[PDB]
DNA sequence: AACCGCCAAAC
DNA sequence: GGTCACCAATCCTGTCCCTAGTGGCCCCACTGTGGCGGT
């Protein structure tokens, strides 16, 4: 098909907000804060020494041993608190289904048409799996994650309650117990259900408790400052502002939605990673694109191709022993995720 | 000054620059009356694009510009599109149509374009924005204003040598010279008024005027060299593409300065005798002690004209209003603390602190109650004392007077209380008149630009419509004949709203008009509270019919104010909002419970002769702001089709004065001072409208 | 005909939804938007690809470098159980007579097709569908169905009307019989608001969101196409509360929008309801459902008054049949009001 | 001839 | 049955330091929002 001048998807998938807290006597609800330090850093850098034909610069021989002055942001827990919290929202809409926006109305009915298609292949089963599987490993807490023994509690709108009692046990590839996979099972069907159906209304509250370390270090969201003065803090920390006057130290939205949607390991046959769902598969780590524009694997090359796509959908459930093209799968991993995929008017 | 004052600097790009800064309508005119060749190559070399011309000062480009008879018929095209009132302003979809009149009427109290001599703007057509700058960039000849069309119209003989230095010849030169004479602008007045031109109606000999305003090209172009010079409070509006907008758009990058001065209603802190000492007629030191005084008894042995008694209340007149200013201004600060201690029953800002502050809330004045305090007075006599040490420090104490000055204080004590004034009044009639007082009333997006070139509060003439809309209605639901004949306008909360409008999409007018989007309008928006009161005049028949229905009376109250939309007070708000009364008394007894961080807009009687008095009336008062007034009519009422009335005129928005009065002030000032001097009123007279007192 | 430069004021006046929650303390603690700076992906199409569909000549890490967003984010704090979203309207009977004309004939045309119109009971199907879009909370927008929400409506009259959960109900769906009750009687008000100039009528609306944990707000977003390096290029309408606080807010016309979001006539079998528009504009598709080379449009159904009066005096006597959907849709625009040549 | 082209820069 | 006693007092003498230093890398968005004369 050709690409739209408007060709927009909303996202189906909302975190709220991910709030570290810990638990007293007194409240059920004490927020962890972050406190300005101002540390000793040394000159440790290539630049420091040295010229970019990597020859020695012409510097004084105390300067190397000279300090930078460091003003971060620091976030312990504080002393003889046993848990820690993590707590974020979940809400589940069903978005995939039609375009938000479109220009050309051939477009916006093959693009109905193919949803539905995939609808009843049970395509949006295998995707809402992957989905789910991050939440019960504990993706989201990044850098937290297995720092100690951390139980799961998950309370849908349904009134179902979902309890994994250590993460440490569980992985992404690793072979699960029959309970473990039981609450995989029950919850994949209740995502699957509100990606699919707009009369359903769900959402999920999930909190994660961690098995702290005496005076161990918080790892939230930083925020972007590209230009820094020398009074503020070069590290600054995501602060979510409690009811009283009180900031409780936070990740972004974004950020837990970017551990989510970490399910994209089709890109190669034997691909051993997952990287977050990107149009042309960006590894930030490696610095590639795993789906180059060149390349047919990237998002635009795909969706021109969505009528050959919807053929063999159509044959899918004729045999069902044949398993979906994970080209399709990667497809509406990008529409869940949502965006604006307009070429122009030439 | 001259030109070649500036062409001294041997860079060219900063030459060039100043060149261009200096020809552009938004500096100063520099004198070419000795060098009349060069400013031909510059005037004709700025006639290309910027990127086409690498030095404004190459002959030779100048010459292939005036050699070809395509460039300069051009030139000679953009002439006939001279106007003195830009009516593509701020709307560029007004459709080729040209406004050239001279000045309105000179009125003493607004500024309008009759305060400037008759300069010319162009606005016709983007590609061409080039090609005007050569006969519309005004320069000073020999002591005189003026641009190239006016200065070869008659004197060509002067200009001669300067066009025939390039090697221009004399036949095409008088052909040049006769055609530019016959193309000068005419008395251009549009025979249709436009879709896209804004029509109002003000009332007429025995109906309604439809009224266009536009504004002028001079006190714009004035207001943009007097931002640019960072001589008062300034705001900005951005245009997108200025060239279709106008050349002093064009010149600015689109980006217009408007005089921003909205009024500043705080709810927190009160942080001394220093309301008095800041108001600065006042006190602390001087601006103007010390009287010593020789000053005050010489003005008084003066005006002794007819009998020294006679003269005395003749200064008094003048010089007791002069004598009250001075009581008032020491009454600023002991207004502050009363204010505070009435709110409080607790506080000041600071309780100790003020109990220190030489002039405020003290226990001593806290009391005795206002009304016993004034009766008492005493408290004024001591202050007398008081101000041996401060309100004017050391000299001029016994001196032509300090006896007579204390007295006055002493009199301003009963005034500066309660329980008292009360009755007799010609005004409105009585038979009796009425008080209509609309409470609490919430406006959100009304248009804070009043006229394009002020911003801050909204229009007088936009609450004045707005008050005979509700008027016209009653009249016609009840079948009465009641007049709402003035108002006094209080302002409780005041904020500014960022962002633009989108406007909906329509057909846009082209060869073929198609469905899209019109261009985005920058403008300027606030949310606002405040309170009305309005005074009703007729027949007691009608006004105790108006009185009788009061679901009637509220029910065809608008809900449309300035382009925004105005809403009654919240219903969990226990607040009546629509309120009669028949006295005086009742109703001041109402309005001095009124928030105190509020503001009320009152009429002065300042007189402006031109933009610079003002700006320095504006760096004079912290507490006076330039507003709207209404429209001075530049042609003659007509038959013009598109008209929504029968008569059709183009205006021009006059500037004006307000104050913006603390709701203390006001209270201390007295029954008869409020019900005297904060009611406006609109003069509709035969060549101006425009808002005043009475 | 032409009618000679026509004009309507509108009827329904919304003002700002301002977002606010309750303390213990506090029944009025506005919701602020916090300024974040986040990572964005290289992910356009015009980031990778020329307009023939061709690769462009970039660095092999090109795509995995960010642009740097600075945005706003409205956010419930932490352990607030419930959003309030608040707003007054007044609705005035200003669709009877044309507030500007030239022609006295079209006026006594209009005014007797506005009175003929009323007596058939077409004020009261416009008022039902206005009411209707106030009751499901259409006018939430994006915040519309995210929690379990109640609508109180108080008026001016002295009622007070309670919708327990809009989740319940839908436009098309068949609802209970005191959500019809209260239906019923608010559309009443609002019918005897349109057809009478001489009563006042407000409305103060609140609806209450049960809140999830942290939950994102989406209020109204400000029209900037100047916007400079050191602002956000995604900010919100603010309105200033009592305090220097500022609640971030719905606009009147997004309200507005939403309230006359009821003209399905444009089809036989139309799903969709458009906003009342003198051509039928769609914005996701960004096409005219009414387009101006049709007869669907307002101009030319406005030409067909006399017929339509016609229509409307023997619909009155013939006590059964349906009004023609066309003059639903004429007096739908006429509410929505402004200048007609 | 209906549709691509011309045109600006303040702090 | 009701109030919270008056009369005066706020100390003088000397000083706030020296050394060294506030990092590298990459990036800051795509959509739309025009009047007017002419070939």
């Amino acid at each position: 098909m050709e690409l739209c001048n408007i060709l927009k998807y909303d996202r189906s998938l909302y975190p709220g907000k991910a709030v570290f807290f810990y638990k007293t006597a007194d409240s059920d609800f004490v927020p962890l804060e972050a406190d300005i330090n101002k540390i000793r850093g040394p000159k440790s850098g290539f630049t420091e020494a040295f010229t970019p034909q990597f020859s020695p610069k012409n510097i004084s021989p105390q300067d190397l041993t000279h300090n930078n002055i460091l003003t971060l942001e620091e976030c312990y827990v504080p002393p003889n608190v046993e848990h820690i919290f993590c707590r974020f929202s979940l809400r589940v809409q069903a978005n995939s289904l039609v375009p938000s926006g479109c220009s050309d109305p051939e477009v916006f009915s093959l693009l109905k048409e193919l949803a539905e298609t995939f609808k009843e292949c049970g395509g949006y089963k295998e995707l809402a799996v992957r989905y789910c599987r991050n939440i019960l490993i504990g993706t989201w807490l990044w850098r937290n994650q297995n720092t100690g023994n951390t139980q799961i509690e998950i309370k849908t709108s349904k009134g179902s309650c979902y309890l994994i009692d250590n993460t440490r046990k569980l992985a992404w590839e690793s072979k699960w117990a029959s309970d473990d996979l039981k609450v995989l099972e029950e919850l994949s069907n209740e995502i699957e259900s509100a990606l699919t159906d707009p009369n359903v209304f769900w959402s999920a509250d999930i909190t994660a408790k961690i098995e702290a370390s005496f005076c161990q270090e918080i790892y939230p969201s930083q925020i972007l400052n590209d230009k820094v003065k020398q009074g503020e803090a070069s590290k600054q920390f995501v602060k979510a502002k409690c009811a009283d006057g009180r900031y409780a130290v936070s990740f972004n939205s974004v950020k837990i939605g970017a551990a989510l949607q970490s399910i994209d390991d089709w890109w190669d046959e034997d691909a051993s990673k997952r990287l977050r769902v990107h149009e042309f598969g960006a590894d930030k780590e490696i610095g590639v694109a795993r789906r180059p524009p060149d390349s047919e694997q990237n998002f635009y090359s795909i969706f021109k191709n969505t009528e050959w796509y919807l053929s063999a959908l159509k044959n899918c459930i004729t045999n069902k022993n044949e398993k979906i093209d994970p080209a399709i799968y990667y497809l509406f991993s990008v529409l869940i995720k949502g965006g604006m995929f307009q070429k122009k008017a030439e | 000054m001259h030109l070649k004052e500036l062409l001294e600097i041997t860079d060219t790009t900063e030459r060039d620059r100043s060149l261009r800064r200096a020809f552009s309508p938004y500096t100063a005119m520099i004198d070419i009356t000795g060098s009349e060749a060069v400013a031909l190559i510059i005037l004709l070399n700025l006639t290309y694009r910027k990127n086409q011309v690498d030095d404004l000062l190459d002959k030779k480009l100048a010459k292939q510009a005036l050699k070809s008879e395509d460039h300069i018929n051009k030139c000679i095209k953009e002439i006939a599109w001279f106007h003195t009132h830009n009516l593509k302003y701020p709307d560029i979809r007004v459709s080729k149509q040209n406004l050239a009149v001279e000045p309105p009427t000179l009125h003493s109290y607004v500024l309008s374009s009759a305060n400037y001599p008759k300069a010319y703007g162009w606005s016709h057509n983007s590609a061409k924005v080039n090609f005007a700058k050569l006969f519309v960039s005004y320069f000073k000849w020999q002591n005189q204003v003026s641009w190239l069309a006016q200065v070869l119209a008659t004197n060509s003989d002067n200009w001669k040598s300067a066009f025939t230095s390039l090697g221009l010849s004399v036949k095409a030169f008088k052909s040049l010279c006769v055609t530019v004479k016959n193309s000068l602008p005419e008395e251009a007045i549009p025979d249709s008024v436009d879709r896209y031109s804004r029509q109002i109606r003000m009332p007429y000999h025995d109906g309604y005027l439809a009224v266009t305003p536009v504004i002028s090209h001079v006190v714009q172009s004035k207001i943009q060299q007097a931002a640019i010079d960072k001589r008062a409070r300034f705001s900005n509006v951005e245009f997108t593409r200025p060239a279709a907008v106008s050349m002093l758009a064009a010149s600015l990058g689109g980006v217009i300065n408007v005089l921003n001065y909205p009024p500043y209603i705080r709810s927190k802190y009160h942080g001394s005798n220093s309301r008095a000492f800041k108001l600065n007629n006042g006190q602390t030191v001087f601006n103007v002690e010390a009287l010593l005084k020789p000053e005050l008894i010489k003005a008084l042995e003066g005006i002794i004209f007819s009998n020294n008694a006679l003269a005395l209340k003749q200064r008094r007149q003048q010089k007791v209003k002069n004598i009250k200013e001075l009581r008032n201004t020491l009454l600023e600060w002991f207004s502050p603390v009363f204010e505070w201690r009435l709110d409080a029953i607790e506080n000041g800002y600071d309780l100790e602190q003020l109990e220190s502050a030489s002039e405020r809330l003290e226990y001593k004045i806290l009391s005795l109650p206002d009304n016993e305090l004034p009766s008492l007075t005493i408290p004024l006599f001591r202050l007398l004392n008081e101000m041996l040490g401060g309100v004017s420090m050391t000299q001029r104490y016994a001196f032509h007077p300090k006896l007579m000055s204390p007295l006055k204080a002493a009199l301003q004590w009963l005034l500066v209380n309660l329980t008292d004034q009360k009755h007799v009044l010609i005004e409105e009639d009585d038979e009796h008149y009425r008080y209509l007082h609309l409470s609490g009333i919430r406006v959100f997006d009304a248009q804070a630009l009043s006229n394009p070139y002020c911003s801050g509060i909204p229009s007088l003439t936009a609450v004045w419509g707005m008050i005979h809309s509700y008027q016209r209605k009653l009249n016609e639901a009840l079948g009465t004949n009641v007049r709402f004949t003035s108002f006094s306008w209080f302002i409780r909360n005041y904020s500014a709203v960022a962002g633009k409008k989108l406007p909906e999409l329509s057909l846009q007018g082209a060869q073929q008009s198609r469905l899209k989007r019109p261009g985005i309008i920058d403008g300027k928006y606030c949310d606002l509270v405040f309170d009305l009161i309005i005074h009703i005049d007729g027949y007691e028949d009608d006004l105790q019919a108006v009185d009788s229905k009061p679901d009637i009376l509220k029910a065809h109250f608008p809900s449309n104010f300035a382009g925004g939309v105005m809403h009654q007070p919240e219903l969990n708000s226990n607040i009546n909002w629509c309120c009669l009364y028949s006295n005086e008394n009742q109703l001041f007894e109402k309005l001095r419970r009124l928030p105190l961080s509020g503001c009320w807009v009152m009429p002065t009687e300042h007189k402006i002769q031109d933009l610079d008095e003002l700006l320095l009336l504006l760096n004079s008062d912290s507490k006076l702001s330039p507003s709207m007034m209404g429209y001075m009519l530049l042609t003659e009422p007509m038959a013009r089709v598109g008209s929504l009335e029968r008569l059709h005129c183009y205006a021009e928005p006059a500037i004006g004065v307000v104050k913006y009065e603390a709701a203390t002030s006001v209270r201390l000032k007295g029954i008869g001072n409020y019900f005297n001097s904060a009611f406006w009123m609109l003069d509709a007279q035969e060549k101006f409208m425009l808002m005043k007192k009475v």
